[PDB]
């Protein structure tokens, strides 16, 4: 009602999923149990955004040990992939060839092995019900359906669930996801292995290949979620901020904030139009300096980003960039020294 | 992309960002399993694709087998010197994820906006290439003027910039906010 809570909280992008997370906490789950249960639900209510066909990162903080960790469960390029496999944006955005190996479920499994208190199956239970019973389409999904109306209406396997009488569903209308319900049920009972080396695996490979893709059983069998014990951090005042390093954008975030921290922003920074306008100008310029360095980033197992990342998280380097921010003007692209090679 | 933030009773926390990339991913749904497959291969750079006018490829982000593509995602947890969580935050919305996450932190930590305001406050974005500052529709237009007189070319986002879910510790406990741009709402006890 007010959304200040004495004991615990879940902030998701659908009300019912936040609630499902919250009930898991109430029933004795860890923060990880709650996150998994809620994520499973978001995959249904906002199926356009995320789900078991994708990948994720979790930043996890343990109040007892006072340690943070990161779980990397982002998709990987299949073993048959190569640098020049695409020659247009349409090739890399549509069809099976655009599909990378999903990590979502291995990520939930690793997190749950490390931090779970409730049984695996219990995390799926409320979403199995939801998918099978149906739910009213939310604002977010409705706008997404409208946005891709054409591609969805002309694709019968998507229209099967995302239409009513050949036209995309609108806010308020009932969406049912009966096949996913069965899939979630199999996952709950057979575990993560059903997806990667189990009863779902061959159908996954078949669906991806029929649509022109190159993912194989071997890719699924070999996928691994990765525990990172030392995530990126920066110091901000008396706080530390934990975030994922490359291949995610923690280093970009770190650089933005370390640039800006030397301006000592406060309530006064936005109290008059004069201060406010300058403050927002400085923000945009920090964004530009940080995005300049972003083009050197990539998967650190394939590209050496050690020094790039070192710079992007260094306060001294950030101070060097801040000193180049002119208070009276933005600058051309070259001024920020974007780099595509070390 | 979707972002989710969690704080449990013991003070432990999770910041989770998950994605199938574009809306409905690859547009490939399994008729048997119902799984909607990602198009995360699009997050790689390709040498032969002209991404944007005047924007070259990034060789560090080329496709190799077994490689993960670069992401704008940045699920974050801020912890105080006493070991207690201060903020759990992250965002969805493409290349605007990182800037939006920065703004939510700036807004709460430095400007003193409560968490709901930090989430609802108008945002803006610049990522260098392309070379334009995008501002949301309800931004203080004195900000727009301050930018334009400093030679930023601004344009207005036709929809909205990003989606932020956040939790922040207060004297009253854990304050939560989901972004009205997408329609979420938090829950707790
Ligand atoms: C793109 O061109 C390369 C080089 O000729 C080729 O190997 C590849 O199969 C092509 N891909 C598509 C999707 O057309
Ligand atoms: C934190 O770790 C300790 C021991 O490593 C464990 O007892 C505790 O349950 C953990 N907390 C969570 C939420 O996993
Ligand atoms: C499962 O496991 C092994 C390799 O881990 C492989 O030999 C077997 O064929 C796999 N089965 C399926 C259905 O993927
Ligand atoms: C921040 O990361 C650096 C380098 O890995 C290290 O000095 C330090 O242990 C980290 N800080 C915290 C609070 O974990
Ligand atoms: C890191 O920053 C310094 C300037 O502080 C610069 O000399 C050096 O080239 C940078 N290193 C890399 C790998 O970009
Ligand atoms: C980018 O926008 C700025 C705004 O002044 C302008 O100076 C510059 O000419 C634009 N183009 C390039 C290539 O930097
Ligand atoms: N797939 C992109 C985000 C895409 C989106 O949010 O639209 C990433 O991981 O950075
Ligand atoms: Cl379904
Ligand atoms: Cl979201
Ligand atoms: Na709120």
């Amino acid at each position: 009602d007010n959304h200040v809570y004495t004991r615990a909280a879940v902030a998701a992008d659908a009300k019912q999923c936040s609630k499902i997370g919250r009930d898991a906490l109430r029933d004795g789950g860890s923060a990880v149990d709650a996150a998994i249960a809620a994520l499973l639900c978001v995959g249904l209510m906002n199926a356009h955004s995320m789900g078991i066909g994708g990948g994720l990162f979790l930043t996890i903080y343990n109040s007892t040990t006072r340690k943070a960790e990161v779980i990397n469960a982002r998709e990987v390029a299949p073993r048959l992939a190569f640098a020049t496999m695409f020659n247009s944006s349409e090739q890399s955005q549509k069809g099976g060839l655009s599909v990378a190996v999903p990590g979502e479920i291995r990520g939930y499994e690793l997190a749950h092995q490390r931090h779970g208190r409730l049984p695996w199956a219990r995390l799926f239970q409320p979403s199995i019900q939801l998918a099978r019973q149906g739910f009213p389409v939310g604002k977010g999904l409705a706008a997404a359906l409208e946005n891709k109306r054409t591609v969805i209406e002309q694709q019968p396997v998507l229209c099967e669930v995302f239409c009513r009488d050949r036209k995309v569903l609108r806010e308020g209308e009932r969406l049912t996801l009966p096949q996913l319900a069965d899939t979630y049920e199999t996952l709950a009972i057979e575990g993560a292995q059903a997806f990667y080396n189990g009863s779902l695996t061959a159908q996954i490979v078949k669906d991806i290949q029929a649509a022109g893709g190159i993912v194989t059983a071997e890719d699924l069998n070999n996928y691994r979620a990765e525990l990172i014990e030392h995530p990126l951090n920066i110091s901000l005042g008396d706080a530390v901020l934990y975030m994922p390093s490359a291949p995610l954008s923690g280093p970009v975030l770190a650089l933005i904030l370390n640039i800006l921290k030397g301006y000592n922003f406060s309530r006064e920074s936005v109290e008059s139009p004069e201060q406010k306008g300058l403050t927002y100008h400085r923000i945009v310029e920090a964004f530009r300096f940080a995005y300049a360095k972003r083009t050197l980033l990539g998967d650190p197992k394939f590209v050496d980003v050690t020094e790039v990342v070192r710079n992007m998280t260094s306060e001294f380097f950030a101070a060097q960039l801040r000193a180049q921010i002119s208070d009276d003007t933005t600058h051309p692209i070259s001024y920020y020294k974007p780099e595509f090679y070390t | 992309t979707a972002h989710l933030s969690v704080v449990a009773e013991d003070g432990s926390a999770v910041s989770a960002t998950s994605t199938i990339n574009l809306y409905f991913g690859s547009k490939v749904r399994s008729p048997v399993s119902g799984i909607l497959f990602n198009n995360e291969m699009d997050d790689f750079s390709s040498p032969s694709i002209t991404n944007e006018f005047g924007v070259p490829p990034s060789p560090a982000n080329f496709i190799q087998p077994g490689k993960q593509p670069l992401s704008s995602m940045c699920p974050t947890i801020m912890v105080g010197q006493d070991g207690q969580v201060r903020m759990v935050v992250g965002a969805a919305g493409g290349t605007q994820i990182t800037t939006a996450t920065a703004l939510a932190i700036i807004y709460n930590l430095w400007f003193g906006y409560d968490v709901k305001r930090a989430v609802e406050e108008p945002r803006l974005h610049n990522q260098l290439l392309p070379n334009v500052t995008t501002v949301e529709r309800n931004i203080d237009q004195a900000v727009t003027a301050a930018l334009e007189t400093r030679h930023h070319h601004t344009q207005i986002a036709s929809t909205f910039i990003a989606v932020v879910q956040a939790i922040v510790r207060t004297a009253g406990g854990w304050a939560a906010a989901s972004d009205s741009r997408k329609g979420g709402e938090p829950a707790g006890y």
